C-alpha cells in the first residue's frame, strides 16, 4: 500500500450508512439551511483531529485491542474496565442497531410513497436482519469478505450519483433554497451539541483508522499525511451531498420525509427511482456485516488480564468462527430496538463513544508529563489534543444540562453498573466468583463446541 | 391583488406551513380585450377559429340571430361585430366570447395554460362552466317550456330548455383530457395535483 491507497481505505471506511439518515436530524435542531452546512464542516474538523490524536497513541504503544491499551497506559485498570464493560453492553450493540434500523427504513419507503409506515413494519424488519447477519457470520467466516467488496462499490456509487446531479441541477438555477439561509437558527447549547451528534455518526470509524493503514510503504510521514488528505476529503462529500438535497427539497420538505435519499430519487431519476433504495440497503447491511468482523478482538484482550468473561472470545470447532461473541451482540442489539428509534440510540451511542474519546485524548496530554522517555515518532502539537478534549466536555456536558432525556439516566446507570462489577470480581477477587463462572463457562462450551483459540497474544 | 413575485412569495410561504393551494380555472370563455379575440375578428392567422362566428343580418340598430339560444343573463347569446362582419356566441355576457372546443389548437392553448400554474407550484385547481364547454353544431333552436308562448317574448333563460347548449357529447373527455394533463404532475409522492368541477 503506497499513499494513493492509503487515502482509499480511509474513504471507504468513514463513508458508511450516515449521511443517508443524518441529514434530518442535524436540519431538525439546527432549523436553517446555512448553519447545517457548517456543522457538516465543522464535524470532519472533529474527525481528523481526533485521528490524529490516535496516530499518535497508535505508534507510541503499538499494542492491540482499541482504546482499551491506550486507556491502560494513562490511568491504569480503572478507566481501561470500564471502555471494555460500556463497548461490550452499550457502545457496540447500539452501532449494530443503528444499522440495522437505517436498513429497515430505506426498504419500507418506498411501499409506503405519501405516508410513513408503521413503527411495527420498520421494527420487525430491522430484527429479521441483525437475526440474518448474526448467523450468516457465526457459520461461515470467509463468505462475509468475499460479498464486502460489492458492497463498497454500492456505495461509492449511489454517493457519486448524488453529488454529480446536485452540480447539474445547481448550475441550471435551482439556487432559491439558500438565498436565505441564515433566518431563524439557534444558538442554544442543547440544539448544536444534538446537531453534533447526528453529524459524527456519520463519520464513525475515525477511531479504528490505526490498525489497518500502518501497514504502509513508509509509515510516520504517510499516515498523518493520508489523514489530512482522506478525511477532509470525505468532509468534501458530505457538503456536496447536502447542496444536492437543498436543490429538489426545501428544508420544510426534507424536516417531512421518511428516507432522505429516496425524496431525492423521487424528484431526479424518475423513470429509474427504484436504484436508490436499492443501493443504500445493500451498502446498508455491508455495513452490518463489517462490524461482525471485529466481534472478539477487544474481548480477547480485556480477558487476558482479567477484565471481561473468557466464555466469549472462544472460536467454533466446525465453522471457525467468534460464535459466542456474535449471538452475543445480536441479543443486545434486538433488545435495544424495542424501545428502538434512531435519534434516540444516536444519543445513547453518542454519549458513551465520547465520553471514552475525551478520556482517552486527555490521556494524550497526561501521558506527556508522566510517561515521558517512551519514543513518539508521530508527535501532534499540543494544541490539538486541548481543543479536542474541550470539546469532548462540551458534548458530554451540553445535552445533559439543557435537554435531559431518559437515554442519559440509562446510559450512566449502565456504565456505573460497570463500576459494581469492579470491585467484586476484579478488585475484590472473593471465594464464590470463580464457582459461578467455571460452571457457566464449562456447560457453554459444551452447547457451542467452542474452545479456546490455540493462539499467542498475536 | 399584486404581482407575479407577490403571488411566488405566497405559494412558498403556504407550503412552508404545511398548507396546500388550490385556484379557480375559467377554461369556457375569455375577454373580449384578450389578445386571441383581437387577432381573432381581424382574421389573423389560426386565431380564426379560436371562437365561435356565423353570419347574421345586423342592420339599422338590430341582428338577426341564427337561432334562439338566450344567455344566462338573459337576452339573446349572439352578438354581431362590426369589424368581422359575423357574429360571435357567448354563453354569459357580450364582453364574454365563449372559445371554440372543437378547435385542437384552443385545447392545447388551454393545456399550456394549466402547465404554467402548476410548474409556479399550484396544488390543484377548481373548474368553473365545465358544462358550458360544448354546444350543438347543427344551431338547432331550443324548446320553449311554453310552447303556445310567440318566439318574440322569449328572452330569459328559464323560458327554454337547453338541451343543445349543455352537457353535450365529448364534454366529458375535454374533463377527462384535463385530468391527463395534471398526472404529468402528479407521478412525485405527496405531490398529487387535485382537479374539481363545479357544476350548478
Ligand atoms: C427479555 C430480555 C432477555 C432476553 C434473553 C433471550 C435469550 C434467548 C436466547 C436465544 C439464543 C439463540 C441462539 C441461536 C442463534 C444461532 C446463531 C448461529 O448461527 O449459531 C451457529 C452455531 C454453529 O453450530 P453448528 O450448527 O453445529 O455449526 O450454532 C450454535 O452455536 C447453536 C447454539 C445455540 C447457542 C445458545 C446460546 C444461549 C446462551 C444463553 C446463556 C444463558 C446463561 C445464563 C446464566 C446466568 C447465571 C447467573
Ligand atoms: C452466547 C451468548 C451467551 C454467552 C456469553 C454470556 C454469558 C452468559 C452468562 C452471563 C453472565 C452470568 C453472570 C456472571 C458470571 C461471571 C461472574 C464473574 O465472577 O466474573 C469473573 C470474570 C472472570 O472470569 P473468567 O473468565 O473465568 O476468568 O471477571 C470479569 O470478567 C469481570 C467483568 C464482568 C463482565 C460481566 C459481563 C456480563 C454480561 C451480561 C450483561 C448483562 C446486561 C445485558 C444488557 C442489559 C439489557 C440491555
Ligand atoms: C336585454 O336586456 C336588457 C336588460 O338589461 C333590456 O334593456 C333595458 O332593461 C330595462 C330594465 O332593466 C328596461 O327598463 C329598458 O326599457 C330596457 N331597454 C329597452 C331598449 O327596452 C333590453 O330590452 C333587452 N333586449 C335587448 C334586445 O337588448
Ligand atoms: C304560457 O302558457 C299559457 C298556458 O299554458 C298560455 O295561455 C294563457 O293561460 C292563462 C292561464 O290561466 C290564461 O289566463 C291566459 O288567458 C292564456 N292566454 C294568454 C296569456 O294569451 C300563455 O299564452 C303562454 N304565454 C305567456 C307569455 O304567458
Ligand atoms: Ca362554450
Amino acid at each position: 500500500l503506497g499513499l494513493i491507497s492509503g487515502i482509499s481505505i480511509i474513504v471507504g471506511t468513514i463513508i458508511g450508512s450516515g449521511i443517508f439518515v443524518s441529514p434530518k436530524s442535524v436540519l431538525s435542531n439546527t432549523e436553517a439551511v446555512g448553519p447545517c452546512l457548517i456543522i457538516w464542516a465543522a464535524c470532519g474538523v472533529l474527525a481528523t483531529l481526533g485521528a490524529l490524536c490516535f496516530a499518535e497513541l497508535g505508534t507510541m504503544i503499538t499494542k492491540s485491542g482499541g482504546e482499551y491499551p491506550y486507556l491502560m497506559e494513562a490511568y491504569g485498570p480503572i478507566p481501561a474496565y470500564l471502555f471494555s464493560w460500556a463497548s461490550l453492553i452499550v457502545i457496540k450493540p447500539t452501532s449494530f442497531a443503528i444499522i440495522c434500523l437505517s436498513f429497515s427504513e430505506y426498504v419500507c419507503a418506498p411501499f409506503y410513497v405519501g405516508c410513513k409506515p408503521p413503527q411495527i413494519v420498520v421494527k420487525c424488519l430491522a430484527a429479521a436482519a441483525i437475526l440474518f447477519i448474526s448467523t450468516v457470520n457465526s457459520l461461515s467466516v470467509r463468505l462475509g469478505s468475499y460479498v464486502q467488496n460489492i458492497f463498497t462499490a454500492a456505495k461509492l456509487v449511489i454517493v457519486a450519483i448524488i453529488i454529480i446531479s446536485g452540480l447539474v441541477l445547481l448550475a441550471q438555477g435551482n439556487t432559491k433554497n439558500f438565498d436565505n439561509s441564515f433566518e431563524g437558527a439557534q444558538l442554544s447549547v442543547g440544539a448544536i451539541s444534538l446537531a453534533f451528534y447526528n453529524g459524527l455518526w456519520a463519520y464513525d470509524g475515525w477511531n479504528q483508522l490505526n490498525y489497518i493503514t500502518e501497514e504502509l510503504r513508509n509509515p510516520y510521514r504517510n499516515l498523518p499525511l493520508a489523514i489530512i488528505i482522506g478525511i477532509p476529503l470525505v468532509t468534501a462529500c458530505y457538503i456536496l451531498m447536502n447542496v444536492s438535497y437543498f436543490t429538489v427539497m426545501t428544508a420544510t420538505e426534507l424536516l417531512q420525509s421518511q428516507a432522505v435519499a429516496v425524496t431525492f430519487g423521487d424528484r431526479v431519476l424518475y423513470p429509474a427511482s427504484w436504484i436508490v433504495p436499492l443501493f443504500v440497503a445493500f451498502s446498508t447491511i455491508g455495513a452490518a456485516n463489517g462490524t461482525c468482523f471485529t466481534a472478539g478482538r477487544l474481548i480477547y484482550v480485556a480477558g487476558r488480564e482479567g477484565h471481561m468473561l473468557k466464555v466469549l472470545s472462544y472460536i467454533s470447532v466446525r465453522r471457525l468462527t467468534p460464535a459466542p461473541a456474535i449471538i452475543f451482540y445480536g441479543i443486545i442489539a434486538t433488545i435495544y430496538i424495542i424501545p428502538g428509534d434512531i435519534n434516540s440510540l444516536v444519543n445513547y451511542f453518542s454519549f458513551a463513544a465520547w465520553l471514552f474519546y475525551g478520556l482517552t485524548i486527555l490521556g494524550l496530554i497526561v501521558m506527556r508529563f508522566t510517561r515521558k522517555e517512551l519514543e513518539r515518532p508521530i508527535k501532534v502539537p499540543v494544541v490539538i489534543p486541548v481543543l479536542m478534549t474541550l470539546i469532548s466536555v462540551f458534548l458530554v456536558l451540553a445535552p445533559i444540562i439543557s435537554k435531559p432525556t431518559w437515554e442519559y439516566l440509562y446510559c450512566v446507570l449502565f456504565i456505573l453498573s460497570g463500576l459494581l462489577f469492579y470491585f467484586l470480581f476484579v478488585h475484590y477477587k472473593f471465594g464464590w466468583a470463580q464457582k459461578i463462572s467455571k460452571p457457566i463457562t464449562m456447560h457453554l462450551q459444551m452447547l457451542m463446541e467452542v474452545v479456546p483459540p490455540e493462539e499467542d497474544p498475536e | 391583488f399584486g404581482t407575479m413575485e407577490d403571488f411566488e412569495n405566497l405559494v412558498a410561504a403556504i407550503h412552508d406551513k404545511g398548507l396546500k393551494l388550490i385556484i379557480d380555472f375559467i377554461p369556457n370563455h375569455t375577454s373580449d380585450k384578450h389578445i386571441w379575440f383581437q387577432l381573432s375578428r381581424t382574421r389573423t392567422g389560426k386565431y380564426t377559429d379560436y371562437y365561435i362566428w356565423h353570419d347574421c343580418t345586423h342592420e339599422n340598430g338590430k341582428t338577426i340571430p341564427p337561432n334562439n339560444w338566450l344567455s344566462v343573463y338573459g337576452n339573446s347569446s349572439w352578438h354581431f361585430d362590426e369589424v368581422r362582419n359575423q357574429c360571435y356566441f357567448h354563453q354569459f355576457m357580450k364582453e364574454q366570447p365563449d372559445l371554440n372546443f372543437r378547435n385542437p389548437d384552443v385545447q392545447e392553448e388551454i393545456k399550456e395554460i394549466l402547465r404554467f400554474w402548476l410548474t409556479k407550484g399550484v396544488d390543484g385547481f377548481s373548474l368553473d362552466a365545465v358544462k358550458f364547454l360544448l354546444e350543438a353544431k347543427h344551431l338547432r333552436d331550443e324548446i320553449q317550456v311554453n310552447k303556445t308562448q310567440i318566439p318574440d317574448t322569449v328572452t330569459q333563460y328559464s323560458e327554454l330548455y337547453h338541451d343543445f347548449t349543455t352537457t353535450q357529447v365529448g364534454m366529458h373527455d375535454i374533463v377527462r383530457s384535463f385530468r391527463q394533463t395534471m398526472d404529468q404532475y402528479s407521478t412525485e409522492p405527496g405531490r398529487y395535483r387535485f382537479m374539481g368541477t363545479e357544476a350548478y
